[PDB]
């Protein structure tokens, strides 16, 4: 509010940490858990650009989780926890929903799988209508492949 | 009876809420929350639209029971 | 005089008002049988001059291109009492 | 009547007797002349009883106010209204106070006020009718900056001289603690000092 | 300097105190209140209504204690009444509990509240308390009896009354119902009765306030062992009691 | 209707008469006051309309107790008289508290009074804006008091004609420094931005008069900044707008 | 005590001989006491013995006896309480010209007693009395006083389904069921959220009349 | 005819004057919501932080009477502080001369006198603020009296204050229905918190930060208010629930 | 009347129908000389240009422009615009 110290603040360490993110990448493997602290304290600002600019960090990183047939569950609980904290504001956990669909799409997961997450990110969004309306028919069009067979 | 609502809106808790009323002033405020619920994408008319509605176009007046202490 | 549809900056939020009651109806007065209500119709618009309640007009008469008049002020007052309720 | 307070690391203890004698015959032997005019400083009384009470609610009174519109009172603070309500009855009234409270920047404190309306910051005070006889022990023996265990036997074994030679002073010694970790009150029976 | 010391009550050129007919509108703002003595008591009654319905209406209190036996009821404003039964308590206490050591006569107590009246339309910085108030009382010297103080700073007797915008309503209602002798329990029914067609609230007991001034109660007095002294007149009647009289009405 | 008395009160919430009271401080000299990490360092424009006046001898600044200033705009006279009434109260909490009266507690007595003035009828509301802190033990503060009577913990705060170019500048100011400056450098940043609010008074010429109370200064006592430091601010000031 | 406990004896209890002999021989114990608080339990004891049915004679006999003793020494409000009863009892045993002739008597009086909210209820009786004459002009004519008198704010929620409940039925006969069926929807919500202890007979009658309405239309 | 101007009735039989100073509590539009507990009463209130250049620790509206009792204050901050002052000069005069802390239903009935002896003089305005005050008393437990300018209070289950307070009394109404008593039960107080906080945020339909809010809680015997680190802790569980 | 940062909004889109050397700094300046209306705003863009004829300029730099947001503020103090609106 009344100190812009914030606002310089999340730039800079996104930046540091989109230079340190193959290190971060690689940390990954070892243990997930650690790496992904280290973005997090980046979208506990309030600066709702600079959350969105780190929340590409963040997508870039669970491709790993997505990838695995085990660890997507932990992306399902992430989103849960992200939208209702504080939405970062609203703008930037809208490119984030956006964009796990389309990594689904490229890695070829089952149909279980698919089906699950995709369960999740509809229960969430059910009430809110303050952009997620555009995604979501798109979103629950996919399950519906899946329940016509 | 003219509009649809949700079984949630009141239209009896409303009536104690402001006693100097005309009656095309109860037609603004039903007519309004039409348009309160077309904000939200609603053709339903609820409880959420219909006192935000009713809170405005009635004006304060030196009459109403916005202030009261006399009784 | 015309203009965009964002034509006055931070009145934007009494644009998006203003077309609630003008814009929603107009193109479909079918979503408000749904609705039950009397046709939305009329709108007052005041201020301290110099904020565009005209430029805005300008703006609404363009982007929807749908037929439009306007009327000077004391232009379309005569001297005839009852000619000048004819006119309008 | 016998009252001190003396200064240590951690804070100010505070000790007083129960006794008050109305000629010989005493009034009341229970009776505690540790007074709260504020959650964190506190009063001991000495001389005509009435007029020291009387000073302790009006004091109580401004402090409560000083405390909701301009900060907390600090030991020093409050010292200067008993002074000033002293000072202008010298003539009027006899109050004996001693001041006591804990701060945390000066840390604990002791002010008194003799019976004109003076005050005098002091690591250590002592003051009443009982204390007289206990000055030479009291300046010998007291260490700054004692543990909380040595103060409360130092003034433990100060009073207990003091009821030896004030007829006065008696009853339980009760004290009060003004610290950081709270307000711990003590008591000490007579046959626990008559030994100590 | 403040030179406001002259009167803001001023005659009307038509006759009568243009202030205190202002005033007495603004008991016709307010709720009702109704007073039906008895022979053997005095019930006293009014409504209740509440500014939020977040309100508690058992911490709203319209019915007053000004002296144990004796208590006071208002039509009007709540501000205006509020101030003025403590000045009513005051007066009591002042000029006859410290001059006569006991709590005042009905009769007595109802004269003294008006001169507080009259000093509210005289002089500068005042203007009347806008309320008229029912004093329903018991003295021992001259028995039950029942007032009404006016804004005018005037006060007369009656044996049963109505105030508030609902009076003449109740008055004529009372008219019939009224007789020479009466039960207090019968008096109880009607003073319900008559206030159903004055509230547009719920007539439940929780929104209808109940006092008597009936038989006193030595078990309310806080002592007992004299038998000579005798405990409050008054009783306030609480919300499940009086459900028990509506349904006997 | 609505103006004739401050008793009268509109159906709008407003009391015209003190918003009008305002005006006359915004037909004031422009005056700033930067609150600082460790004080306060105030600035005040002192018009020359003639060079028949005395240059700094006639003060805006007045000290009360020994570590607050109070600078002010709007009617000289009636800040004066502001200035006199909070003297007696500071003079009054030394006598009975045996200590030098708080910011905070300076702040809700002189609230009170001009308060009192803009309900009563017999004495007439102020038309004063008056800019006062320092440095207690509570920290340093800076408070700016409305003649409506109304007061709030300020960064920055400002009143005058030339407020327009001083407060934008403050915003920069926060923005250079979101966790403060230095007592020193507040010196020459209140010189500049009399100098940049010099362009709401540019029919004229001024004087620049300079005062602090720090604790890393002066030690938080409130004390006129004169010599070749005033003089040093004064430069550099004017380089900038040049 | 003792009268208010004889009467949960009464009310118990089945309809018996007993009991029928008993009550017309129970106004004479309420005089026995010579009190005035007979009033608040001279009218629940009528109310008890209505409730279920004892023979023809024996429940206009008794409410009769009791009008006497309403007017011998007590108040024109009991009276009048009383002859609302004696009023229904007259319609129920299906004498509508006994019915008819005490209703014309009761409501001019009470004219120049006017205070009542009572004679609200003795228009909804007299309008029943003609429908089932079949005369629909001054059942109309009695239907159209009590709607004008109950927009008074003082009326019970029992005394406004009542109305409801005879203006629908007025207007069946008129042949247009849409006004009938407005005013059975509200009527049947009151019975539906009045309490069961006569409730619960009445509000499936004007269910049936809800769905009547339909049909026609 | 002077029945605007000066403190004296007109033949509506209301005071003109005195309805002019609800008029004033809605333009600074300051909104508190305040519900009683079972071992506090909580009141969360708007903060207002226009500028940059205000400092929101010393922008206040929650003024510590006495040890135990809070007022929240709706409307003008000229007239919150006199009003302040006073309450808190009559709270110290109580427990001086009585000899304990004033309860919370006396302390509104003591500043509802001065404000109707206000509406009573021509010479001084009354005070345009509505004041809500807090307390867990031990002798009527949690408890809400909200004083008005005119002289008129009344106990509270739940009350509101300010411009869009009408939206609230609609939330808090529903909560007391289901509950069918007229107090929350929650044993601890942080949770009294989040559902206060739950019931504004549904009549205004905006999010707060900590610097929005300012809360005061009223626990058994000790009013504190709440640091703007422990309002975020608040905020950050209405998403836990 | 346009908002502390209404002002702002037109800002941004009236200095696009001017030529500048670049101008990104108004939202301080424009807010702390506020009294302007919707219009106001379009004239301090021409008085803007009216410091670049001194200058002898056909752009709008900021150093034009914020000489004329003091000026057309303080011509503009000379009546109020006092209304109270439903
Ligand atoms: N909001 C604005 N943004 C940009 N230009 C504006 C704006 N308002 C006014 N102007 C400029 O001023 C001209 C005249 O103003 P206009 O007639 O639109 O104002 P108005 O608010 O309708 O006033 P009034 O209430 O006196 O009719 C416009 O055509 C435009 O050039
Ligand atoms: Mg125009």
């Amino acid at each position: 509010m009344s100190r812009d110290a914030p606002i310089k603040a999340d730039k800079d360490y996104s930046q540091i940490l989109k230079e340190e993110f193959p290190k971060i990448d690689s940390l990954a493997q070892n243990d997930c858990n650690s790496a992904l602290d280290q973005l997090l304290v980046l979208e506990k600002k309030t600066r709702q650009a600079s959350d969105l600019a780190s929340s590409k960090e963040v997508l870039a990183k669970i491709v790993d989780l997505l990838a695995s047939r085990n660890k997507w569950d932990d992306l399902n609980e992430q989103l849960t926890l992200l939208s209702k904290k504080h939405g970062q504001l609203k703008l930037s956990i809208q490119y984030m929903i956006q964009k796990v669909m389309e990594y689904l799409k490229s890695s070829k997961s089952l149909d279980l799988n698919t089906r699950i997450s995709v369960i999740e990110t509809i229960r969430v969004v059910t009430e809110n209508k303050i952009f997620v309306e555009v995604e979501r028919a798109r979103v629950t069009k996919d399950l519906v492949e899946i329940k016509k067979e | 009876s003219k509009m649809s609502l949700a079984p949630e809106a009141d239209l009896d808790s409303l009536i104690i809420r402001n006693d100097s009323l005309s009656g095309a002033v109860i037609a603004a405020i039903m007519q309004e929350a039409g348009l309160r619920a077309v904000r939200k994408n609603r053709y339903v008319i609820l409880q959420s639209d219909l006192e935000e509605a009713y809170a405005t176009q009635v004006k304060t007046d030196n009459t109403v029971d916005k202030f009261d202490f006399y009784k | 005089g015309e203009i965009t549809f964002d034509g006055i900056g931070g009145l934007t939020e009494q644009i998006r008002e203003l077309r609630e009651v003008i814009e929603l109806p107009l193109k479909n007065p079918e979503i408000f049988q749904r609705v039950g209500i009397k046709p939305p119709k009329g709108v007052l618009l005041y201020g301290p001059p110099g904020t565009g309640k005209t430029l805005l007009a300008k703006a609404v008469a363009a982007t929807i291109g749908a037929n439009f008049i306007f009327s000077p002020a004391s232009g379309i007052v005569d001297k005839y009492i009852g000619e000048s309720a004819r006119i309008i | 009547t016998s009252i001190m307070a003396v200064t240590f690391k951690d804070g100010v203890i505070l000790g007083a007797d129960s006794r008050t004698t109305t000629g010989a015959y005493i009034a009341n032997r229970v009776t505690d002349k540790l007074t709260r005019v504020h959650d964190k400083i506190w009063c001991c009384r000495s001389g005509s009883a009435a007029d020291t009470q009387a000073i302790a609610d009006i004091v109580q009174y401004h402090l409560e106010l000083y405390t909701s519109q301009y900060g907390t009172p600090s030991t020093e603070t409050a010292a200067s209204v008993f002074k000033e309500l002293c000072y202008e009855n010298k003539d009027n009234l006899t109050a004996g106070i001693i001041v006591a409270g804990y701060d945390d920047k000066n840390k604990g404190e002791v002010y008194t006020i003799p019976l004109g309306g003076s005050v005098h910051k002091l690591p250590y005070a002592i003051a009443g009718s009982g204390s007289t006889f206990i000055y030479g022990y009291c300046d010998k023996n007291f260490r700054e900056n004692m543990s909380k265990e040595e103060t409360v036997d130092f003034i433990k074994h100060s009073l207990s001289q003091a009821i030896k030679w004030d007829g006065s002073s008696g009853g339980v010694i009760r004290m009060v603690v003004l610290t950081a970790a709270g307000v711990e009150r003590l008591i000490f029976y007579p046959d626990e000092y008559e030994q100590l | 300097t403040d030179r406001y010391s002259f009167s803001l009550t001023t005659f009307s050129p038509s006759g009568k105190l243009g202030q205190i007919d202002y005033a007495l509108t603004a008991v016709k703002q307010g709720v009702t209140s109704l007073g039906i003595k008895a022979t053997n008591g005095v019930v006293i009654a009014t409504e209740k209504k509440s500014s939020s319905p977040l309100a508690m209406s058992e911490t709203l209190s319209k019915v007053s204690l000004l002296t144990p036996d004796i208590g006071a009821v208002y039509s009007g404003m709540g501000p205006d009444y509020r101030v003025l039964v403590d000045k009513s308590r005051k007066v009591a206490h002042t000029s006859y509990k410290r001059i006569y050591g006991e709590y005042p006569p009905t009769k007595l107590l109802v004269s003294e509240v008006a001169k507080i009246m009259q000093e509210a339309t005289q002089s500068g910085g005042v203007r009347p308390f806008g309320v008229s108030l029912l004093i329903a009382g018991h003295d021992e010297f001259n028995g039950f009896s029942l007032y009404q103080v006016d804004p005018s700073g005037s006060y007369f007797p009656w044996k049963a009354t109505a105030i508030g915008k609902g009076s003449v309503a109740a008055k004529t209602f009372l008219e019939k119902r009224w007789n020479d002798e009466l039960e207090l329990e019968d008096a109880i029914h009607i003073a319900l009765l008559t206030l159903k067609e004055s509230v547009e609230g719920e007539f439940n007991g929780d929104t209808i306030e109940l006092a008597i001034i009936g038989d006193e109660n030595p078990d309310l007095l806080g002592y007992t062992g004299i038998p000579t002294d005798k405990g409050p007149r008054f009783r306030k009647l609480t919300s499940q009691e009086i459900n028990d009289r509506l349904e006997a009405l | 209707g609505y103006d004739l008395s401050n008793s009268v009160f509109s159906p709008d919430g407003r009391n015209f008469q003190v918003e009008y009271a305002v005006k006359a401080v915004e037909n004031g000299t422009t005056s700033i006051g930067i609150k600082c990490n460790d004080g306060v360092v105030f600035a005040v424009e002192k018009l020359i309309t003639s060079k028949l006046l005395v240059p700094q001898k006639n003060v805006k600044i007045q000290v009360v107790d020994r570590h607050i200033g109070c600078v002010y705009s709007g009617l000289i006279p009636d800040g004066r008289h502001l200035v006199n009434r909070g003297r007696e109260e500071a003079a009054s909490f030394k006598k009975l508290y045996k200590t030098p009266i708080p910011i905070p507690a300076f702040a809700d007595r002189l609230g009170q009074y001009v308060q009192a003035h803009t309900l009563y009828n017999s004495v007439r509301p102020f038309g004063v804006s008056t800019i006062f802190g320092g440095v207690d033990k509570n920290g340093a503060h800076l408070y700016m008091l409305e003649p409506s009577g109304s007061y709030w913990g300020y960064k920055g705060a400002a009143t005058g004609k030339g407020r327009q170019s001083a407060k934008a500048e403050l915003e920069k100011l926060v923005d250079h420094h979101p966790e403060g400056l230095s007592a020193r450098e507040a010196v020459k940043q209140a010189a500049k931005i009399i100098y940049l609010a010099h362009e709401d008074n540019k029919e004229k010429d001024f004087e620049l008069e300079i005062s602090w109370c720090s604790l890393s200064e002066t030690n938080g006592l409130h004390k006129f900044v004169k010599g070749d430091l005033l003089q040093e601010a004064i430069d550099f000031a004017q380089k900038e707008i040049n | 005590t003792s009268i208010l406990e004889l009467g949960q004896l009464y009310v118990t209890m089945g309809a018996k001989d007993k009991l029928r002999e008993f009550i017309p021989h129970s106004t004479e114990y309420m005089m026995q006491f010579a009190k005035s608080k007979t009033v608040k339990v001279l009218k629940t004891l009528i109310e008890k013995f209505e409730q279920v049915p004892d023979s023809l004679d024996d429940q206009i006999f008794v409410c009769e006896k009791s009008i006497e003793f309403a007017k011998r020494e007590k108040r024109v409000f009991l009276k009048h309480s009383l002859s609302i009863k004696l009023a229904t009892l007259h319609y129920q045993k299906k004498q509508y010209k006994d019915s008819l002739a005490l209703i014309n008597d009761l409501l001019r009086e009470f004219k120049k007693l006017d205070d009542k909210p009572s004679l609200v209820d003795v228009h909804l009786l007299e309008s029943k009395v003609y429908h089932k004459l079949r005369n629909l002009a001054k059942s109309k004519a009695s239907l159209t006083a009590a709607r004008t008198a109950a927009n008074s704010i003082y009326c019970p929620t029992q005394t406004v389904a009542e109305l409801d409940l005879m203006s629908g039925i007025l207007h069946c006969e008129d042949k247009d069921y849409k006004t009938a069926f407005s005013y059975f929807f509200e009527s049947f919500e009151s019975y539906h959220n009045l309490t069961t202890h006569n409730s619960y007979e009445k509000a499936c009658q004007v269910l049936k009349y809800m769905l009547l309405s339909k049909i026609m239309l | 005819g002077y029945d605007r101007h000066i403190t004296i009735f007109s033949p509506e039989g209301r005071l003109y004057q005195v309805e002019y100073a609800f008029k004033a509590t809605n333009q600074t539009n300051i909104n508190s919501l305040a519900v009683r507990g079972k071992d506090c009463t909580v009141v969360i209130s708007q903060k207002k932080v226009p500028d940059k250049l205000l400092d929101p620790t010393t922008v206040s509206y929650i003024f510590c009477i006495s040890r135990t009792i809070g007022m929240v204050v709706n409307g003008p901050i000229p007239d919150a502080r006199n009003a302040a002052l006073r309450a808190k000069a009559e709270a110290a005069e109580f427990r001086y001369k009585y000899g304990y802390d004033m309860p919370c239903d006396v302390l509104a009935k003591r500043m509802a006198n001065l404000s109707q002896i206000y509406t009573q003089r021509a010479y001084m305005r009354p005070l345009g603020v509505i004041l809500t005050f807090v307390s867990v008393d031990e002798e009527l437990g949690p408890s809400i009296y909200k004083t008005d300018p005119a002289g008129y209070y009344v106990g509270y289950k739940a009350t509101a204050t300010g411009p869009k307070q009408q939206e609230i009394t609609t939330n808090l109404e529903n909560h007391f229905k289901k509950s069918k008593i007229d107090h929350i039960n929650e044993e601890s107080w942080e949770k009294v918190v989040e559902f206060a906080i739950t019931h504004m945020i549904d009549a205004l339909g905006t999010e707060f930060s900590k610097n929005d809010l300012e809360v005061g809680v009223a626990t058994k015997d000790k009013f504190f208010t709440l640091s703007a680190e422990n309002i975020e802790e608040r905020l950050v569980a209405i998403a836990e629930q | 009347l346009p908002n502390e940062a209404g002002r702002l909004e037109i800002f941004k889109i009236h200095t696009a129908k001017v030529k500048k050397t670049g101008e990104f700094d108004f939202e301080a300046a424009v807010k702390m000389s506020d009294g302007f209306n919707g219009a106001d705003i379009r004239n301090c863009a021409t008085e803007a240009g009216f410091f670049a004829i001194r200058d002898d300029r056909d752009h709008i730099n900021p150093d034009d422009l914020m000489k004329a947001v003091r000026k057309v503020a303080e011509v503009k103090k000379l009546e109020g615009t006092i209304e109270y609106q439903k």
